[PDB]
């Protein structure tokens, strides 16, 4: 399973979750930003690690990263 | 001479090659008629390399075993005997010429640098201003200099953006 | 003509121009002063 | 039964420079003009690439045979 | 109140920014208490194509 | 669902493969290894005879290359044997598992062995 | 004494190259494939 | 809002069929479902290749991994504007339901959410390499 990180950068453009094309990431309210919300990353075990969230993320550095790791069947993104 | 090296003017390797490059188009000329268009363009040739091997020799250049100009590339080497103008000279001849291309760039990089649209000056050449900086380069070894001493060629350290260390 | 002007002062347009400026003058300088090797 | 007969349009483009001094405008992503050196191969890679500078078919067919 | 004036430009000093030592122009500055109200815009973009970003007030300064 | 095709369903292929030795249950793994081994190792002989290095000798060409013909079916019962050690470790068909499986491997080294040496018979 | 019998090369050169490489790649493909407890 | 329940014998769209479909991993580890409700009938674009016509009303469509079933989702959502949900299916009978998670798509805000794998600061606060060496497994300092 990778790993899915998100920092304190965030501003909730909701960019990220629209982006990922697995549905690991998701929107959670929250104080720390104008918009009130923050990403989340509940559903790791099903990110195969294209980092298309990271391509999405409007900030400066990136507020989400995806950390490479143990790889599965899941994660390898194989159909058989 | 130098380095076991002789005049070429005093070479026999030399002076055998200039026969084979001579015998060589004399060869190819005596398959055309006395004026064609052939035979003129070899005679020009001819010509040319018999001066080219007379230039050499009157340059006082040395030529090795195998009969080819060498250069002498040591300063000192160059002055004392006198082939300054091998490489010695060559060297503040390019330089004043490299250093005119550099430093006219830099100046219009900056001039531009103040304008509302810096990118659009650089794609479509302000051709006013870059002829204007053309001609004002011919000075830039006073001009450079004079930068370094008041300490504005160079940018602080502290308005130069660097990675995480 | 004032565009048309413009476009000849395009990048591509004044390294053509300049490199066609700079080619000549040296094809020209061998022409007069063939095989130069040192500057005697 | 839609007839074969010869349909034009008079006069669809202006002839002028304006748009030769203005690199990029064929397509509204480079329009803006450079900020990075990557603009100047967009530039040249999309120049002819007329089916993503407009999704009018009739426009781009008049842009094939005058090419 | 907080933060500096808008219009006027700083010195970001964010080691892993993109615009780190250089001046930019500040757009607002939240007064919420967020953890990064100053915005500040760029005339170069990053490898992103991104020229804006959020900055706190410690990270900013004035220009010089 | 997947693409019908008459090849992948067809009336006469089904009944072809359903009788031959792999597909035909009720039959001990030991038997089918044996009628498998048998077929393969009589063509096996082939190739090794005719275009062997030694093809050209009149007497030694059905000799050697029958005997490499021998070799290569035992290095296959090898393959057999550790394919099962590795793919039965812990359904229908007795045939796929530790048990059945190393009964298979066993035919097949007997009845290939057989095989070659019933090709060899047949030319002298 | 140390030297070899004049057949060596005979026996030690299929052993080496056709018969310890078969039982080697056999040991290391069951190795890999085996599972854990 | 409550955990719908799967209908296997939901109709299909009419399809042909394809090579690009389920392997042997379906009758071993697992497989997808995705059903959703149609408007009217209409013909749509299979990530597997080819083309199908969904039904009027339900209809259920079986994938071999969840990329697939989400990139039909999104064609579905954003160009026939209809709302689909699909689940993970085990050999074993056992049925999991996904996306969306609490009934609401992700792309939105919604309470009761639980912030996961959220750092409380910049990428540029992380330790350095060492301080996380010999932890046991190779561990990356955003970790910690
Ligand atoms: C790139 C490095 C380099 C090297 C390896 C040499 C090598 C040489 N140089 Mg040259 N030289 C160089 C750069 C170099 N030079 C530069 C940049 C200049 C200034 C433009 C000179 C100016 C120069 C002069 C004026 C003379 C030499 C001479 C020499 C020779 C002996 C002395 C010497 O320099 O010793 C090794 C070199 C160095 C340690 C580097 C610095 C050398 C200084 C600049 C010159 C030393 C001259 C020396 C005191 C002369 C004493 C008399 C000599 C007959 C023993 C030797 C072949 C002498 C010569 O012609 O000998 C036949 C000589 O008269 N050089
Ligand atoms: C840097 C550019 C350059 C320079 C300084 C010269 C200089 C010279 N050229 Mg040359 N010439 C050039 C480029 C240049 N040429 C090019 C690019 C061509 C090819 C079109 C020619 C074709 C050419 C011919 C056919 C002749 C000369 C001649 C001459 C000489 C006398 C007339 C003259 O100046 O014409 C200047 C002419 C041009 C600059 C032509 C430019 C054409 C376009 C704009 C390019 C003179 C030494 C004449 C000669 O031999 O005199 C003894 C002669 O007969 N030139
Ligand atoms: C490292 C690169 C290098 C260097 C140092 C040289 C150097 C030289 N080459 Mg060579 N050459 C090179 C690369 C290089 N070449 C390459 C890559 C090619 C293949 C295209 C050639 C092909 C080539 C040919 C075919 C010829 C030369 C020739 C020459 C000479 C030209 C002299 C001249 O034009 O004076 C002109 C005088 C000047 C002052 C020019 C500068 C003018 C400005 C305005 C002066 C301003 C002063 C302030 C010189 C020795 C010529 C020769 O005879 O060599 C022996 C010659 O015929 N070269
Ligand atoms: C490289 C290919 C190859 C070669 C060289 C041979 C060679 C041979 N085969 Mg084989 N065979 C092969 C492939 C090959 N086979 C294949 C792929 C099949 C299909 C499964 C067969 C099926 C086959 C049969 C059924 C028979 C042979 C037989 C023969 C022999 C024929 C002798 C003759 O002159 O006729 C000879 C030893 C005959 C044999 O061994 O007779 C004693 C025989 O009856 N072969
Ligand atoms: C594909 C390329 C190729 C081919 C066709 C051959 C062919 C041959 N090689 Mg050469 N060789 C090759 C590549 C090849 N070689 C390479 C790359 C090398 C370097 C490593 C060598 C090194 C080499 C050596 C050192 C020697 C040969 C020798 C031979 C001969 C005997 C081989 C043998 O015993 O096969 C045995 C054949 C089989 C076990 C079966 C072959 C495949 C069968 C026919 C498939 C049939 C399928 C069937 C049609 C399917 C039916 C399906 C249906 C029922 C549904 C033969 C002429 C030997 C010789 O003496 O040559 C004169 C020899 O000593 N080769
Ligand atoms: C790492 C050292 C080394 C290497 C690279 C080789 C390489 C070779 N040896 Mg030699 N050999 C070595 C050490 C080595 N030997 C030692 C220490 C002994 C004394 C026991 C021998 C005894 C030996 C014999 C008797 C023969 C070779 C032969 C060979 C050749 C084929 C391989 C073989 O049969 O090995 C066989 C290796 C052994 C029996 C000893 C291996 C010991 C280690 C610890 C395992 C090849 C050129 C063959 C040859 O010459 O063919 C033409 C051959 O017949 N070797
Ligand atoms: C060091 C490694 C090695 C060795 C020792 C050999 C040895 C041999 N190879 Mg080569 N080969 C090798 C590596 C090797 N190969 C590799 C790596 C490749 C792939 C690039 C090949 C590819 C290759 C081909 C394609 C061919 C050979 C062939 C041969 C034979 C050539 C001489 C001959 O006329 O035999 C004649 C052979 C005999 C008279 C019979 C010898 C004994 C047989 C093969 C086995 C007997 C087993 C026995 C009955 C039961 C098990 C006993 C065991 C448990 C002790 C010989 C058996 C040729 C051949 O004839 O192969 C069969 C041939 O066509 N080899
Ligand atoms: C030979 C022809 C060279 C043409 C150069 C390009 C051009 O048309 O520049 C055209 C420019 C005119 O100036 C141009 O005006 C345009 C108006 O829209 C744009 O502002 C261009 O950026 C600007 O360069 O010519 C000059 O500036 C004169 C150059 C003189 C060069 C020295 C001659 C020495 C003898
Ligand atoms: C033969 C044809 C040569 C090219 C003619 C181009 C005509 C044209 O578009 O003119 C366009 C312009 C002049 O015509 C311009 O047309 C515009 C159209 O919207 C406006 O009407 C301008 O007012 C008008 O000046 O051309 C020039 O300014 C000169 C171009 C360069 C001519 C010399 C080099 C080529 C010979
Ligand atoms: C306008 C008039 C121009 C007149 C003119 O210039 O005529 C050309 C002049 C004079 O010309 C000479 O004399 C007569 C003409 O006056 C003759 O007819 C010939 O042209 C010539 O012999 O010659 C030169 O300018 C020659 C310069 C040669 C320089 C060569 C440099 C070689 C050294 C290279 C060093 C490389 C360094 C890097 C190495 C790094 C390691 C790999
Ligand atoms: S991680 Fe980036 S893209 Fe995702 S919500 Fe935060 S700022 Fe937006
Ligand atoms: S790496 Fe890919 S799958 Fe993982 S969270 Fe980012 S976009 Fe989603």
């Amino acid at each position: 399973a990778h790993i899915v990180k998100i920092y304190d950068t965030c501003i909730g453009c909701t960019q990220c979750v629209r982006a990922c094309p697995l549905d690991v990431l998701e929107m959670v309210p929250w104080d720390g930003c104008k918009a009130s919300q923050m990403a989340s990353a509940p559903r790791t075990e099903d990110c195969v690690g294209c980092k298309r969230c990271e391509t999405a993320c409007p900030t400066d550095f990136l507020s989400v990263r995806v950390y490479l790791g143990s790889e599965s069947t899941r994660s390898m993104g194989l159909s058989y | 001479d130098i380095a076991g090296l002789t005049p070429c003017s005093e070479s026999k390797a030399y002076a055998k090659l200039e026969k084979k490059e001579l015998k060589t188009l004399e060869k190819r000329l005596k398959q055309y008629e006395a004026d064609s268009a052939p035979a003129v363009a070899l005679k020009a040739t001819m010509e040319r390399t018999k001066a080219r091997f007379a230039n050499y020799a009157k340059a006082g250049l040395l030529c090795g075993n195998d009969g080819l100009p060498h250069l002498i590339a040591d300063p000192g080497l160059a002055l004392k005997y006198g082939h300054a103008g091998e490489v010695f000279i060559p060297t503040f001849g390019f330089l004043y010429v490299a250093g005119y291309i550099g430093y006219v760039g830099r100046q219009y990089l900056i001039a531009v640098k103040g304008e509302a649209k810096p990118t659009d000056k650089e794609i479509i050449i302000d051709v006013p201003l870059a002829t204007k900086l053309a001609w004002q380069g011919a000075g830039w070894p006073l001009a450079a200099v004079q930068e370094l001493q008041r300490g504005t060629l160079l940018e602080k350290e502290e308005n130069i953006t660097v990675s995480p260390r | 003509m004032k565009d048309f002007t413009t476009y000849l002062s395009t990048a591509p347009v004044i390294a053509t121009i300049w490199f066609t400026f700079t080619a000549g003058l040296l094809i020209e300088i061998n022409r007069y002063f063939p095989d130069p090797l040192v500057f005697s | 039964a839609k007839k074969v007969k010869i349909a034009v349009d008079r006069n669809p483009v202006e002839t002028s420079f304006e748009k030769w001094a203005k690199p990029g405008h064929f397509s509204r992503t480079l329009s803006k003009g450079p900020n990075t050196t990557t603009w100047i191969w967009n530039l040249h890679a999309d120049a002819h690439d007329f089916d993503s500078h407009t999704s009018d078919l009739e426009e781009i067919s008049r842009k094939v045979f005058s090419a | 109140e907080v933060g500096p004036k808008r219009g006027s430009l700083v010195k970001i000093l964010r080691p892993e920014s993109y615009w780190f030592n250089q001046v930019g122009k500040v757009v607002s500055v939240d007064q919420s208490g967020v953890r990064y109200p100053v915005v500040v815009r760029f005339e170069n973009q990053n490898y992103a194509g991104v020229t804006t970003n959020n900055y706190a007030l410690d990270e900013v300064v004035a220009a010089k | 669902g997947m693409l019908e095709t008459p090849v992948t369903s067809a009336p006469i292929v089904a009944t072809y493969l359903s009788n031959l030795p792999a597909y035909r249950t009720g039959v001990a793994p030991v038997l089918r290894g044996v009628e498998i081994g048998l077929a393969h190792g009589f063509l096996l002989a082939g190739p090794f005879i005719k275009l062997g290095p030694l093809r050209n000798v009149p007497e030694t060409a059905e000799i050697a290359g029958s005997l490499s013909a021998a070799g290569l079916v035992l290095i296959l019962a090898l393959c057999l044997s550790i394919y099962g050690s590795a793919q039965f470790q812990s359904a229908r068909d007795p045939l796929f598992s530790a048990d059945g499986w190393s009964e298979f491997a066993a035919g097949f080294l007997v009845g290939g062995e057989a095989g070659v040496a019933w090709a060899y018979v047949c030319t002298q | 004494p140390f030297v070899p019998p004049s057949w060596a090369p005979s026996v030690f050169v299929p052993l080496t190259g056709l018969v310890l490489p078969a039982i080697a790649m056999a040991t290391l493909f069951v190795y890999i494939e085996k599972e854990a407890p | 809002w409550t955990v719908p329940t799967l209908n296997p014998d939901t109709p299909s769209p009419i399809f042909g069929g394809s090579t690009g479909g389920l392997l042997r991993k379906a009758q071993t580890e697992e497989f997808y479902v995705i059903t959703w409700e149609a408007k009217k009938e209409q013909i749509f674009e299979m990530p597997t290749g080819g083309a199908a016509i969904m039904r009027q009303g339900p209809n259920l469509l079986k994938f071999g991994k969840k990329e697939q079933c989400l990139a039909l989702t999104t064609q579905l959502r954003n160009k026939f504007k209809l709302t689909p949900c699909f689940y993970r299916v085990f050999p074993d009978g056992k049925v999991q339901y996904l996306h969306p998670a609490d009934g609401v798509y992700p792309e939105k805000v919604n309470a009761g959410r639980v912030g996961a794998n959220q750092n409380m600061r910049r990428i540029g606060q992380n330790v350095n390499p060492i301080k996380v060496k010999f932890s046991g497994r190779m561990m990356s300092p955003a970790e910690i």
